[PDB]
RNA sequence: CAAAUAUUCAAAUGAGAACUUUGAAGGCCGAAGAGGAGAAAGGUUCCAUGUGAACGGCACUUGCACAUGGGUAAGCCGAUC
RNA sequence: GGGAUGUGGCGGUUGACGGCGACGUUAGGAAGUCCGGAGACGCCGGCGGGGGCCUCGGGAAGAGUUAUCUUUUCUGCUUAACGGCCUGCCAACCCUGGAAACGGUUCAGCCGGAGGUAGGGUCCAGUGGCCGGAAGAGCACCGGGUGUCCGGUGCGCCCCCGGCGGCCCAUGAAAAUCCGGAGGACCGCCGUUCACGCCCGGUCGUACUCAUAACCGCAUCAGGUCUCCAAGGUGAACAGCCUCUGGCCAAUGGAACAAUGUAGGCAAGGGAAGUCGGCAAAACGGAUCCGUAACUUCGGGAAAAGGAU
């Protein structure tokens, strides 16, 4: 498992093809975006309710997307 | 042991097999004079030397 | 700050099995404040009433198992230990009831 | 202190005979001497086994006697060496 | 204090089968295996340590399995020789060269 | 039929209980153990259900016995090198 | 690990940059030939570090005791491989500088013009910290919900590591495998040990016992048979004795206490008179203080002997 730091990276990695589904993950302080790929699952950690709400509306169309 | 060659167990398999009792109807043919197995092996007597 | 632990004694009233002034009182009597003698009432530690639940509070540090361990005192004192146990209310951590088993 | 003649002999105890220790005495104290390193001037020389001879510091190796360093047909050795080598020519 | 039991076969305390103990997240202790302690390089002249590379298993150092920045040093005879030994060898490659030039023309 | 401290009570089951099962009590091993796991060696003794006799040097409803079935999954543990 | 294949990146001063340097950065030519390292190693003794366990306290959850006392007793309160960042022990190394009125320094050592102390750095390893894995799991409670927290201590025990010292007429495997290097023949739209991406992974063993009943001793035989883990108290202590976890009451049962046995005790007064013979038993025993002869190979004798607590 990797981490992911900045949103944007995040973005293309959920944009790959070989990206299959993305998990959304809240906890009590912030809400994690797990997408697993080929070889690794990535994570990354949004501190913010709003950019959580963004991220979520703006990921591609063609990824599923379980609520956990 | 667990640890087995496979010649070992092939030979194991075979005398699992062999140590039953005879079927009941063998004792119903015509001219039968076998009565029991006469090579029944109990693994804490008789040990087979392998 | 102000440490405020509560003592929920609803329902063992409402079916008449024990009385909270009793409760109270035991209470007032039986507590040791900083590590002296006990049932003092000094100025920091003091035990309120209602109809239902006695209020603990005080200006210092109050451990609340210690109130769980003076109710079930009190309970074996007045012989309903059998019938009555203290548990932590799932709502708020600073409050025990008393509850059937 | 500790002892009056036995010295590192001691660690024998009463065993041996007193003329074996005595005769042992020179050689234990000698093969756990220190000596001079010619190639870079300290007493760091310490035996590694019978004959070997390594400075600590400067990491030479030497070979050299059973119990010491240097034995004395050794210099008589590396003298009549020497002279042989000086009158050949 | 829960004791613990082998997790393979191997029954004798060799330097092969040694083991650690840690904490899982299932509240118990179980066994894990470790990989012995190797030396890493060595210097052939100094016989002092090779600066700038991890202390593996031979196999570890495989390169698919480590990267190079890990694997060398950026010098010549990087991994090899220690900068002590490079600096001495350097000098006495120079100097002796100047010494056959001088024998050739005394 | 006497080494290794030791049994007792109530209930259940069963033709039959000092010896099976459950609960309670009293004790022992005392962690270089009478605990938990392996290498040799064994080879089905492992698990379930059932029980004519024999066997378990007293007994048994019971089993390491007997009968009928079931059970051992690897690119990473080993062999293999 | 192997095999195919792209997409992106990287180099062309053909074969990358940075750093005085130790060295750093995910990439960043190359054939025959040659060189080094790892693998790869004894025993003993201190010291230091990490993990686990034990232990003291606080908080919260549940349970035990409760005539009296007990803010109490008990239980639990967890975090894997793998990846990234940080840290960076004890050694080792680098740069500046130039030391006697010598200094630095260990439990012990030992170190310094062949460059110390000092100042500033590089690397090394970790079973170290944080994040991801991962709370969604597991556990404990309450009827879906709550919680899974904060400290302290050590000649403690087990394992591993580090770094010193000692010892030898004793110096304590090899090979497969892997990494690095020297050289530079040869070569340009071709090179790429980089990231991501695609496919594949054979055969045989695997149950169970491992022993006062699964092995050998003709047996379900008080014998014999190689290992790992290992808690609390007393105590110097893996001694003996008691206890927790876990495991057991399986060793035919009942009645009664004759002789003689077997195993274990005591016995007034005497104290070896017993017997081949003090055989057997009894006496002594830990720790602290005092004190200790002849003889001696000078090391011992010695815990001599003898007293007191
Ligand atoms: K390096
Ligand atoms: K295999
Ligand atoms: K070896
Ligand atoms: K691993
Ligand atoms: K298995
Ligand atoms: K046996
Ligand atoms: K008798
Ligand atoms: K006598
Ligand atoms: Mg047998
Ligand atoms: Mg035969
Ligand atoms: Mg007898
Ligand atoms: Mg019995
Ligand atoms: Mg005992
Ligand atoms: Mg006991
Ligand atoms: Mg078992
Ligand atoms: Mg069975
Ligand atoms: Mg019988
Ligand atoms: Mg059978
Ligand atoms: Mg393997
Ligand atoms: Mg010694
Ligand atoms: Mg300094
Ligand atoms: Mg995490
Ligand atoms: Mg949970
Ligand atoms: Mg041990
Ligand atoms: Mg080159
Ligand atoms: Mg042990
Ligand atoms: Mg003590
Ligand atoms: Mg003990
Ligand atoms: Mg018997
Ligand atoms: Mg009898
Ligand atoms: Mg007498
Ligand atoms: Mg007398
Ligand atoms: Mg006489
Ligand atoms: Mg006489
Ligand atoms: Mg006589
Ligand atoms: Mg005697
Ligand atoms: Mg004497």
């Amino acid at each position: 498992p990797k981490q992911i730091h900045e949103i944007k990276d995040f973005l293309l990695t959920a944009r790959r093809k070989d990206a299959r589904s993305v998990r959304i993950k809240r906890t009590k302080d912030a809400v994690k975006f797990k997408v697993r790929c080929s070889r690794y699952l990535y994570t990354l950690c949004v501190h913010d309710t709003d950019k959580a709400n963004k991220l979520k509306q703006s990921l591609p169309p063609g990824l599923n997307v379980q609520e956990v | 042991p667990s640890h087995k060659t496979f010649r070992i167990k092939q030979k194991l398999a075979k005398k699992q097999r062999q140590n039953r009792p005879i079927p009941y109807w063998i004792r119903m043919r015509t001219d039968n004079t076998i009565r029991y197995n006469a090579k029944r092996r109990h693994w804490r007597r008789t040990k087979l030397g392998f | 700050g102000s440490v405020s632990f509560v003592i929920d004694c609803t329902k063992p009233v409402e079916d008449k099995i024990m009385e909270i002034a009793s409760l109270e009182k035991f209470l007032q009597e039986r507590i040791k404040v900083a590590g002296g003698k006990a049932g003092n009432l000094g100025d920091s530690v003091t035990v309120t009433r209602d109809k239902s639940k006695v209020t603990v509070t005080s200006d210092g540090a109050f451990s609340k198992r210690y109130l769980k361990y003076l109710t079930k005192k009190y309970l074996k004192k007045h012989n309903v230990r059998d019938w009555l146990r203290v548990i932590a209310a799932n709502k708020e951590r600073n409050v025990y009831e008393l509850r059937y088993f | 202190k500790r002892t009056k003649k036995a010295g590192i002999v001691g660690k024998y105890g009463t065993r041996y005979g007193a003329s074996l220790r005595k005769q042992i005495k020179k050689m234990e104290v000698s093969q756990h001497s220190k000596y001079f390193c010619e190639f870079c001037g300290k007493f760091a020389v310490k035996r590694k086994a019978v004959g070997i001879w390594g400075c600590k510091d400067c990491g030479k190796v030497k070979a050299g006697g059973a119990y010491t360093m240097n034995t004395a047909s050794a210099v008589t050795v590396r003298s009549t060496i020497r002279r042989l080598r000086e009158q050949t020519e | 204090v829960q004791r613990l039991t082998y997790r393979k076969r191997h029954s004798y305390a060799t330097k092969s089968n040694q083991t650690r103990v840690v904490k899982t997240p299932g509240g118990k202790l179980v066994y894990q295996y470790t990989k012995k302690r190797a030396s890493g390089p060595k210097c052939p002249v100094t016989g002092k340590k090779i600066q700038g590379i991890p202390h593996l298993r031979p196999t570890e150092y495989k390169r698919s399995r480590l990267s190079r920045n890990r694997r060398t040093v950026n010098r010549p005879y990087g991994g090899v020789l220690s900068g002590p030994a490079v600096r001495e060898r350097i000098i006495r490659a120079f100097l002796v060269e100047e010494q056959k030039i001088v024998k050739k023309v005394l």
